[PDB]
């Protein structure tokens, strides 16, 4: 039996590997949606941080 | 979040990481001509994406002694891309514009450009200096094309009017320590619903240094100013053969 708090609230022994991603069905290539012109400040898709 | 921006129209996209918001001239967006404002009866052609896109037309070098320049619209584009072709083949034209003036430097350079749009920008001459000669500006000066034209006397905008009051027009400033571009959206401005893209320039774009460029010996001395612009809601009518003027 356990009693000291640090042992009770311990995560030692967790065998389930948490996954940040998951597979999705993808039988065909993705479709293309209609898009229009965007003239915004704040929104900036083209800029990245490799 | 106001300093960062992306402008996408047609197959062209512009990005900036040092913007100062966006000005929408006279508070209204470009729109197509309504059925009650219109008068010409033929069905117009509205090419959409092939003409409403960004065109980068010219680059000027900003120097410690620069006086300023101006370009006329739609003159700057009458000979470029599908837009130009439509302007030449049609008698009637109308559109708005998204103007994006670019100029970046370094945190050690300084200076400020006033970027403004002045409708019906009529050019005057110095009247032979004494004011007794009734001279008139030549075609190459009233419609300079894509190369634009340098101001002779910026203080009076080469038209007898104070540049100190030019801010009464849609404008932005490119103050090097703050931003590296100006973005102005202009709706169609005229007393007629449509007009000739060749005979009439709806407005002029002025880029004038008010606070001179400066930097210390050793910093990059070549500071370009580039002009990029996009027609918006372009409409054309009165089709016939192509005409350049």
């Amino acid at each position: 039996g356990d009693r000291v708090a640090d042992v009770i609230e311990s995560s030692i022994g967790d065998s389930v590997s948490r996954a940040l991603t998951h597979a999705l069905p993808a039988p065909t290539g993705q479709n293309t949606q209609v898009s229009s012109h965007r003239l915004d400040t704040g929104k900036v898709p083209a800029l990245q941080a490799a | 979040s106001d300093r960062v921006a992306q402008l996408t129209i047609g197959n062209s996209t512009i990005t900036t990481q040092e913007a100062a918001n966006i000005i929408v001239g006279y508070g209204e967006w470009p729109s197509y001509c309504s059925d009650s404002d219109a008068t010409a009866v033929d069905k117009p052609t509205r090419p959409d994406v092939s003409v409403n896109r960004f065109y980068t037309l010219d680059t000027k070098l900003w120097e410690k002694s620069s006086k300023g320049w101006y370009w006329k619209f739609p003159d700057v584009l009458t000979e470029t891309g599908v837009f130009g072709q439509n302007a030449q083949f049609h008698y009637l034209y109308r559109s708005g514009f998204c103007i994006h003036v670019q100029c970046n430097a370094s945190k050690f350079h300084q200076g400020a450009l006033l970027v403004a749009v002045l409708p019906e920008y009529v050019i005057g001459t110095v009247a032979g200096g004494t004011g007794t000669e009734d001279t008139h500006p030549p075609y190459k000066q009233t419609q300079p094309g894509a190369d634009g034209f340098e101001l002779q006397h910026p203080y009076v905008l080469d038209a007898g009017i104070p540049i100190s009051q030019l801010t009464v027009c849609p404008h932005q400033w490119i103050n090097l320590r703050t931003n590296n571009c100006a973005t102005i959206i202009v709706p169609y401005i005229n007393a007629l619903p449509f007009d000739s893209a060749l005979n009439h320039c709806n407005f002029g774009l002025l880029v004038v240094p008010i606070s001179p460029l400066d930097y210390d010996q050793g910093a990059t001395p070549v500071i370009p100013i580039t002009i990029t612009l996009a027609p918006m809601c372009s409409e054309f009518a009165g089709l016939r053969q192509a005409v350049t003027q």
